[PDB]
């Protein structure tokens, strides 16, 4: 499995329509409005705001705290290598009662349920889950509700070394000598061995 | 009127308005494109710090931004969450300027009812689709 924050985000956005589905409102689809952040299309397109209640998905970033390498290995001639990764990701909800439907996401995340989905989605585990402000900003008109929160992440991903290969013959020579620098050695080994 | 209709350009409205976000969460445009002929008049925009074909200098290069104003008598229309729809698109020198802003003076008098527009020029990006 290969890292990829793109489709973090999808998994995470797919699992959320289960999870917490119930309390947002829905689209002419009858979807439950969950979108990813900073929508866009065709390289210029830009989507509009849904109707509250709704979530947004962010990635922030990724680090490696563990190390730089965790595993070398090979996995068929092909050498292979393993990284730890961590991400921090961005949920927020807008509307009317984001506090109160931000409240019982953190109580889901918890269960020993729904973190057995995210990973069958995602392939990522829950790592932290951070407090949750209650924000107001003011727009025009009227202020809005918002309340973001912050899921932490922990996935590792494997690569391939196109450019590696493999030792499978060795050729090995030695002396012997009563004294250092004999320049005729007393006796040489010479040995050979194959991988077959 | 004569002055109104001095500059003949091209528009792309998307006459559907059936934009989603698909089951990932991407957004997905309005599919159905037409292009259409509209006359009007086009001028640079003076007011502030507004930048008229102002060459920028960045780390990463240089860009060009502009910026122009437009009177005639078609309603385009910008984007609106409220209404559901995507905004128009108006080809001058042979690249995309988005509408961003509308005035609305019709309906006031006979001869001199109209429009203005503010249009920006479209930065310079790849492209990408996640159509369902």
């Amino acid at each position: 499995m290969q890292l990829e924050t793109a489709e973090l985000e999808k998994g995470l956005v797919r699992t959320l329509v289960d999870v917490i589905g119930h309390r947002l409102a829905r689209d002419k689809n009858n979807r439950p409005n969950v979108i990813r952040a900073y929508p866009s299309d065709n390289s210029n397109d830009k989507g509009l705001k849904p109707d509250q209640p709704f979530i947004t998905v962010y990635c922030q970033d990724a680090a490696t705290p563990y190390g730089w390498v965790l595993d070398k290995f090979v996995e068929d001639d092909v050498v292979c290598y393993r990284i730890a990764f961590q991400i921090p990701v961005l949920i927020t909800v807008n509307g009317k009662g984001a506090h109160s439907i931000m409240l019982e996401l953190k109580q889901r995340l918890e269960m020993s349920s729904v973190r057995d989905l995210i990973l069958e989605e995602t392939g990522a585990t829950v790592l932290d889950t951070g407090a949750i402000p209650n924000d107001y900003t003011y727009l025009n008109t009227d202020f809005e509700n918002s309340a973001p929160l912050v899921v932490t992440l922990v996935k590792n991903s494997v690569l391939k070394d196109e450019r590696g290969s493999i030792i499978e013959r060795v050729i090995v020579d030695g002396e012997l000598v009563y004294e250092e620098g004999q320049e005729p050695p007393e006796y040489t080994i010479h040995l050979d061995v194959d991988s077959k | 009127m004569r002055l109104l209709n001095r500059h003949s350009f091209v528009v792309k409205r998307k006459v559907s308005e059936d934009g989603y976000y698909n089951d990932d969460g991407d957004w997905v445009a309005s599919q159905d494109i037409v292009e259409v002929n509209c006359k009007g008049n086009i001028q640079p925009y003076i007011k502030g710090s507004v930048k008229n074909g102002t060459q920028i200098a960045l780390p990463e290069g240089i860009r060009l931004t502009d910026t122009r104003i437009l009177y005639t008598t078609y309603k385009l229309r910008t984007s609106d969450d409220v209404e559901w729809n995507e905004s128009d698109i108006v080809m001058i020198d042979g690249h995309e300027y988005e509408v961003f802003m509308t005035m609305d003076w019709s309906q006031q008098l006979a001869h001199t009812s109209h429009y203005e527009y503010i249009i920006i020029r479209r930065d310079k990006m790849n492209a990408v689709r996640n159509s369902r």
